[PDB]
């Protein structure tokens, strides 16, 4: 909500819309995830990724992670709010926040029983990703992940941090700042009320620094710059285009 | 940001 | 090759180089697909795959036509002959005939015992893809494997009569058809002699009339304007290029 | 309709 001086009752409507446009477009119900975790890559199918061609690799990731950035589209449109900023700044925010939002949401698709993530079905370690050829950012994301399952979110968390990182007051190039600030503040009435009905306040101090997002997002966009120099025509054949407008 | 647009455009 | 009067030695080095030209650029290993038949999606597995949006499903299956299709385009610069036609030509082929080289090559990865094909890491029926919303075009192509099982080919039987599909000199818009008659026609001679020497020359009368593969092409492309019609921004938004101009 | 996608492909060697 963009309310100026939000009272606790609309503050209360808010965590509820907040969390329900959540739970709308969260891509795979959490129960889902968790029954597949013995579904497990056997060591012939791990062997299998590694032996594939860089082009191959890239192409498969690039349209599993399109599909995660199509959800947080949709969940930006159904958030209360978003569709009152200016074009511009919806823009803005969609750009260079998709990709952070789903960095978040991937911890719930991964397992620290056995630092195993979901991915084409099956539960993979890091290992699995060999043939992108970039085992630095593998793993500072897997890491990433390893240090939100650690802080044990619950899906109404998830759903209010993942708000907060898409509305972003400070990221260059809005038009219309004043504007993002009250929906951002409004935001962190939500989930500050959330947090402290729940007795949840101490987790605020231990969220990943301003930093650790912006460098894993840096970090894709360096690698994606290497591959399109040995592989030039893969992109532009097979990548979907929304990847190629968020990232190139 | 012809794609971002488009999508935030459908309904 | 386009030589004329190829002799016995030339046909011979023909068959030779069409079956390495398929083994490098087969897409999976048969011995994978076959040792992994006993894997089959669970019914949870199938009904998490029912509930999918039409959206989500369509895009999954167009990325992975997709990568198959790439693997087909490298077959065809590898085939003797094929970058010897002119340009105009080479895409009037693989145009038509790159979707028809995918259903063939797909028989390898279905189970005639239980009708389930290979997708996404494990065996499943065609109720697997019910999302989509073209259950009788899906059922054709189920139809279309089984058909190509019974036959059993080998391999270098796959290699051989997958060149033939591509390299059809009846496609309309041929500017060379003449280059195109000789290579089809050397192709038919390696595919024959093959044949000959093991006693299979009885599969030419049981292979699917020609007029099957194109239906199939065609009830794609209809059901794919169907789907563009109902969604018509997560194609340009998502889909592969190369997939839309192939098929839109 | 178009071509261009398939013509580089083919051109890429
Ligand atoms: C959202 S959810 O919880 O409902 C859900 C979770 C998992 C899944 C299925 N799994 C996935 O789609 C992925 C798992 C992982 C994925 S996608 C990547 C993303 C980052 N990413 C960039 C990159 C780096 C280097 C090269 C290319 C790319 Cl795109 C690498 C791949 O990180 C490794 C793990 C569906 C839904
Ligand atoms: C070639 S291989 O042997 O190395 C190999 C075998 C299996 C695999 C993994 N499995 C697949 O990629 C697929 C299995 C099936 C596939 S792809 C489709 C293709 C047709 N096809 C169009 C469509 C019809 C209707 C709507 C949209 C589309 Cl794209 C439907 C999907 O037919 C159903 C089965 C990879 C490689």
């Amino acid at each position: 909500s963009l309310a100026p001086y939000a009272s606790l009752t609309e503050i209360e409507h808010l965590v509820q819309s907040v969390c329900k446009s959540y739970r709308e477009t969260c891509q795979l119900r959490l129960e889902d995830l968790l029954r597949q975790r013995s579904n497990i890559f056997s060591r012939e199918e791990v062997t299998g990724y590694q032996r594939k061609s860089m082009w191959e690799m890239w192409e498969r990731c690039a349209h599993h992670l399109t599909e995660a950035i199509q959800y947080v589209v949709e969940f930006a449109k159904r958030l209360s709010g978003f569709m009152e900023l200016c074009q511009n700044d919806q823009i803005v925010l969609l750009k260079a926040g998709a990709m952070e939002v789903v960095l978040v949401r991937m911890c719930r698709a991964y397992n620290a029983d056995n630092r195993t993530v979901f991915f084409e079905g099956k539960y993979g370690g890091m290992e699995l990703f060999r043939a992108l050829g970039c085992s630095e950012l593998i793993s500072s994301i897997f890491d990433f992940s390893h240090s939100l399952s650690a802080l044990h979110f619950s899906e109404d968390e998830i759903a209010l941090y993942t708000a907060l990182v898409l509305i972003n007051a400070h990221r260059p190039g809005l038009q219309e700042k004043r504007k993002v600030e009250q929906l951002q503040y409004n935001l962190e009435l939500a989930f500050h009320h959330h947090l402290c009905k729940t007795h949840r306040q101490s987790i605020l101090a231990k969220l990943p620094p301003k930093g650790k997002l912006r460098s894993l997002c840096s970090q894709h966009v360096e690698r994606l710059q290497i591959f399109q120099h040995l592989h030039p025509i893969v992109v532009q054949a097979a990548f979907p285009p929304l990847y190629k407008e968020l990232f190139s | 940001h012809k794609i971002l647009h488009r999508l935030l455009q459908d309904s």
